[PDB]
């Protein structure tokens, strides 16, 4: 619930958090400083490709 | 080795007493943390940088202990290191078996030559706690 | 070509945060030396951990037998700095543009520095 946009899935079957639609993300640091607050520093690492458009 | 009080070094000046306390029951087991205490400088809303907190048992306190030397006690991006303690915040047994409940005290003396006791006053209900270091 | 070359371990971080994004002066004692030092490491890009053991080096030049201003290869934490006071227990006090560094130890341990030189950093944490 704290990425703005739809970013992240929970899937069902394997009860673990899936990616789905990547680039949808806007470069907003919600998902990162939630899972910092949380207590997990590294939990997800999200970069941009410097290559790729 | 001696109490199971521990002080623990930086913690964050915006948190409360519940919030570390919840931290210390997730990451170690459930409710083994008998006394937190915060110390203020003011009177009610500028607390320090550093807090006592004391275990109900000492295997509690050795595995608080590794955990911190480990570097895996990260409270609000913390580190929290822990360190010994001058003295406990409650002085209380840390044996279980000393501590004992609803047990009838009498007062008295030897009043006859032979094995005979005289009960001057009988409390009910009473609290007796055995403290080893203390001596008392 | 190594003046200085030691396996130190981190004692204790003065922010001591995870995720402070910002520079953390570790304090690292030498062992069979007993010598104490002060760095500024960006612990975001380069992780130490209190009680990690790793190895320290410092070097005029990283060339090979001359050429002052290829060791790059063996170490991973390569810094360019210089050293402005050798005020004393001598103690020097290099800054990597701007990142201090107090290495304190012995005077017979460090005598070979000259004022005003440049010197570089090279550290591997094993």
């Amino acid at each position: 619930e704290s990425s703005p946009t739809k970013v992240f899935g929970m899937d069902p079957v394997t009860r673990q958090v899936v990616v789905v639609d990547p680039e949808a993300y806007t470069y907003d640091e919600e998902v990162i400083k939630k899972a910092e607050a949380m207590g997990k520093p590294g939990l997800i690492e999200i970069s941009p490709k410097d290559d790729s458009f | 080795t001696n109490r199971s009080t521990v002080k623990i070094s930086n913690v964050p000046q915006t948190i409360v007493a519940d919030e570390l306390l919840r931290f210390l029951e997730l990451h170690l087991g459930e409710d083994t943390v008998f006394a937190l205490e915060i110390p203020t400088t003011r009177d009610n809303w500028k607390p320090r940088d550093f807090a006592r907190v004391q275990f109900t048992t000492l295997e509690v306190k050795s595995r608080a202990q590794l955990l911190s030397s480990q570097s895996k006690l990260l409270f609000k991006t913390h580190n929290l290191r822990l360190s010994e303690a001058y003295d406990d915040i409650i002085p209380r047994p840390v044996d279980p078996r000393k501590r004992l409940d609803d047990i009838v005290l009498t007062v008295g003396f030897p009043e006859s030559d032979e094995k005979r006791f005289c009960a001057l006053e009988k409390w009910d209900g009473v609290r007796c706690w055995i403290l080893t270091e203390k001596r008392r | 070509i190594i003046m200085f070359e030691d396996i130190f371990v981190v004692d204790k971080l003065d922010p001591d945060g995870k995720k402070f994004d910002k520079v953390t002066r570790v304090e690292a004692r030498s062992h069979n030396l007993e010598m104490f030092m002060h760095l500024d490491v960006n612990t975001e890009v380069y992780p130490l951990a209190v009680g990690d053991k790793f190895t320290l080096a410092m070097a005029p030049t990283l060339n090979l037998d001359g050429t002052p201003d290829t060791l790059a290869d063996k170490y991973e934490y390569i810094m360019h700095g210089k050293l402005y006071k050798i005020s004393e227990k001598a103690e020097l006090y290099v800054s990597f543009g701007g990142l201090l560094m107090l290495l304190q130890g012995d005077p017979a341990h460090i005598s070979h520095f000259e004022l005003d030189q440049r010197l570089f950093l090279l550290m591997r944490k094993l």
